[PDB]
């Protein structure tokens, strides 16, 4: 296995990854659904992008803008069956944004003016559980989405040998949302530790959670 | 490396 060093200089993957970080990625040789994935960006292949693999080959994959909720049919191209999805309790996150935007760790006791409290939860998409962020006063603009032609709105039917992906930190991340699908190709690889963080943040060397 | 990802 060959491995490559990245930093991660945006907030698109909050809480999981937080500006600072370095990581590693395992270079690949497939993706699992839930995976954190680095790839080539589809309109400038130039630039390394990364999401986590929400849609594989095949799926049906449906957003509810309201609820931020993901809905998944595995193997459908009159859907066959549904992947089991749960979501937990939305509760108060560690961070706060500020509105540009910047991204700060405040206490939950505590307040920062000009900012709003980010709030989280945790996703479960079969057998992988992680973590999103949400921003209470933020919702997509479904209109400014990639529509896929013959699809309506907020729905993607996976093509075969392509992916759909979405950041962590949902109403903060660029993803398949909003330019399309991932193909094959453009895989680089999978996230698999943290190497070094700065702010420096030993705590978080180790696995990705 | 030291490469980035957005
Ligand atoms: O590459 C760096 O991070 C991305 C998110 C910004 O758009 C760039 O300007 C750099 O700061």
């Amino acid at each position: 296995f060959i491995y490559e060093p990245f930093q991660i200089p945006s907030g698109s993957m909050m809480p999981t990854l937080l500006i600072g970080d370095f990581i590693l990625v395992e270079k690949f040789a497939h993706p699992k659904r839930g995976d954190i994935v680095v790839f080539k960006y589809p309109e400038d292949p130039k630039l390394d992008y990364i999401k986590r693999a929400v849609g594989l080959p095949g799926d049906k994959v449906t957003y509810d803008p309201v609820s931020k909720e993901l809905t998944i049919q595995p193997g459908c191209s009159a859907c066959e069956n549904a992947l089991p999805v749960t979501y937990s309790n939305v509760e108060p996150s560690d961070f706060v944004q500020t509105f540009t935007s910047g991204f700060f760790e405040v206490p939950k006791n505590e307040t920062k003016e000009n900012g709003i409290r980010l709030s989280e939860r945790k996703e479960t998409l079969g057998d992988v559980t992680h973590r999103i962020l949400t921003v209470p006063i933020a919702q997509d603009q479904v209109g400014m989405y990639y529509q896929q032609p013959g699809q309506q709105l907020a729905t993607w039917i996976v093509p075969p040998g392509q992916y759909f992906m979405m950041g962590d930190n949902r109403d903060n991340s660029a993803d398949s949302r909003y330019w399309g699908f991932v193909p094959e190709a453009n895989l680089v690889g999978r996230a698999t530790a943290i190497w070094m963080s700065f702010d420096l943040r030993l705590s978080r060397i180790g696995g990705i959670h | 490396x030291x490469g980035x990802a957005y």
